[PDB]
C-alpha cells in the first residue's frame, strides 16, 4: 500500500510567526509566550556581515528599532537580547496562540518539519533531514530566514531548527531555539565549507523495511553480513558507519517484517555494490535516506 | 554566504 | 539554490477535521459551518458493500445511528443526507474555527495538499497530484477515509479532495466534495480498473524549468521541436499529449528563463530517447511530474 | 476495494 514523504500537520506553529523588521532588512520570528526568536543577523548592514561584533551592534540598537508585526498588529517590543546566535525580543504581550512546547537539539540523520515563511506569513511545509554533516538541503527564498523546523510529540511542538543561511551549494545552515548552530557554521561573511554530505545508513534500512511492508521485495537476497563486513562496504560508498544503536532502533521493523537487520544490511550491501538496473523501490530510481525508523513506524500502522 |  | 515537494500549511484544516462513527466504522469528516461531510460508505457493512442500494441503507439510518466527536466533544446530529457519494450531516454547532472556503473540481495533472487523518485526528501533510486517470498516489492507513485534499488560494481553503478508497495497486480513489469521485470509480465491492498512468508532461516540463532557474542546465540542448513531434514521442513514452493550453501556461517559466517552450520540449524529447546517463536533475534520477507551472512560480520567487 |  502507499508509502509518502510527510510532515506534521503546522497548525500549532503558524499561530506562531511573526514578522521582525530592523532598518531594511525583515525576516521570521517565532513568538512563544511573550518572547519572539529571530536570527540575530537581522540587526546587521552588509558592511557588518564582513567581521561582526553583534554584543557591540545589538548594545548600539534599542528597541524601538525593532519592528514585530502579528498579523497587521504590530506587538510591543519592551527588551532585546542576545543567546548565542538567536535575538529574543520581549514584547507586552503573550501569543494567546502560544502552544505547548519544548527546545530540542536533534542528532545528525534526524527528520523534522521546516514551516517555511515570508515576512511572518506561512508558506510551506516540508519534511526534510538534518545531513550528516549539519546542513539542510532546504526550500528557502529570501526573507525565509527564522523559519523553523519542529517536531510534534504527542501534545507538545519539539522545536529543533531555525534557518539562518544559505551556503555555495544552496544547502541551508541554522541553529536550535538556544542559538547555537548545526555543524562548523558563523553568522557572518567567510568562506565556510560543509564537510562531506554522507548517506544516513540506518534511514535507508528503514525505508527498505518500509518498501518490504509496502509488497516492494525484489531486492531481498539470501546473503547475510556482519556489521563490520557491512561498514566496509558502507565507508566505501560515503555510507555512515552503522553502529549497535542504529540496529537496536531498527529492532522493532526487523520484528514487524521478520527480516534480521544485518540480512536488511546484505540487500543494502548487494544494492550498492550493483545498484538497481533501471528497477525502482517505492517509487524512487535513487536509495532514500529522509525517513527515520520512527518515521516508518509511526507511518507503517 | 546569503542570508534572508 | 533548493527546490522542495511543499504542501500548504494545514492550520485552516485541521480546525474543520472530526470523528464520525457509524455502527462499528470510524472515519474522518470535515466540519464546515454546521455540516459535517463524511464518505457515504460509513453507513455500510461488509455484507452491504457487495451491492450497496445507498439510498435504501441511509432511509434505515436515523441521526443517533451517527456518532460524531469534534476533539472530545460529542456533535448533535440534527439531520442526515446525501449529495452523490458523500453524506452530509447537519450539527446543532456552527464550528468556530470554520474558515473562509470554496470546494473546487481540480483537472487531472494539477497539485494539492493531503491533511492525512486518523480517527478525526490530523496525522500528516504531503502534496500531490490528480494522476491522468484520476487516482492519487496517497499515503492512507485504514481510518485514513474522508481526509481531505486543498489548496490555499489567497485566504479562501479550496476543497478539491475526500479519499474513500484504496485499489488493488495500493492508489487511492476518491470524490470531489460535491461527492462525485474522480475517475470511472464507485463506492461498491466490484471490480474496477484504473486506466493506463501516463506521466503530467505539462508539469515535467515546468519541473526541468524549476532545474534551470536552480542551476541544472546540463540537459539543455541545441536542439528545437514543433508541438507536432514531440507528442509522437511523448506517446511512445506513456507522457500525455502537450496541448497549445499547456504551452500558455508555461508561458511565465519560459519568459523568466528565456527559453522557449518548445526548445524545453526539444531537451525532454532527448532525455526520454537516451536517458539521464546515471545523472540526475534537482538530486531525482527520475523525471518528476507532481509541480505544475504555478507550483514552481509559487516557490522560484 | 478496501475502504477505511
Amino acid at each position: 500500500s502507499g508509502f509518502r514523504k510527510m510532515a506534521f500537520p503546522s497548525g500549532k506553529v503558524e499561530g506562531c510567526m511573526v514578522q521582525v523588521t530592523c532598518g531594511t532588512t525583515t525576516l521570521n520570528g517565532l513568538w512563544l509566550d511573550d518572547v519572539v526568536y529571530c536570527p540575530r543577523h537581522v540587526i546587521c548592514t552588509s558592511e557588518d556581515m564582513l567581521n561582526p561584533n553583534y554584543e557591540d551592534l545589538l548594545i548600539r540598537k534599542s528597541n524601538h528599532n525593532f519592528l514585530v508585526q502579528a498579523g497587521n498588529v504590530q506587538l510591543r517590543v519592551i527588551g532585546h537580547s542576545m543567546q548565542n546566535c538567536v535575538l529574543k525580543l520581549k514584547v507586552d504581550t503573550a501569543n494567546p496562540k502560544t502552544p505547548k512546547y519544548k527546545f530540542v537539539r536533534i542528532q545528525p540523520g534526524q527528520t523534522f518539519s521546516v514551516l517555511a515563511c515570508y515576512n511572518g506569513s506561512p508558506s510551506g511545509v516540508y519534511q526534510c533531514a538534518m545531513r550528516p554533516n549539519f546542513t539542510i538541503k532546504g526550500s528557502f527564498l529570501n526573507g525565509s530566514c527564522g523559519s523553523v523546523g519542529f517536531n510534534i510529540d504527542y501534545d507538545c511542538v519539539s522545536f529543533c531548527y531555525m534557518h539562518h543561511m544559505e551556503l555555495p551549494t544552496g544547502v541551508h545552515a541554522g541553529t536550535d531555539l538556544e542559538g547555537n548552530f548545526y555543524g562548523p557554521f558563523v553568522d557572518r561573511q567567510t568562506a565556510q565549507a560543509a564537510g562531506t554530505d554522507t548517506t544516513i545508513t540506518v534511514n535507508v534500512l528503514a525505508w527498505l523495511y518500509a518498501a518490504v511492508i509496502n509488497g516492494d521485495r525484489w531486492f531481498l537476497n539470501r546473503f547475510t553480513t556482519t556489521l563490520n563486513d557491512f561498514n566496509l562496504v558502507a565507508m566505501k560508498y560515503n555510507y555512515e558507519p552503522l553502529t549497535q544503536d542504529h540496529v537496536d532502533i531498527l529492532g522493532p521493523l526487523s520484528a514487524q517484517t521478520g527480516i534480521a537487520v544485518l540480512d536488511m544490511c546484505a540487500s543494502l550491501k548487494e544494492l550498492l555494490q550493483n545498484g538497481m538496473n533501471g528497477r525502482t523501490i517505492l517509487g524512487s530510481a535513487l536509495l532514500e535516506d529522509e525517513f527515520t525508523p520512527f518515521d516508518v513506524v509511526r507511518q507503517c500502522s | 554566504i546569503e542570508t534572508d
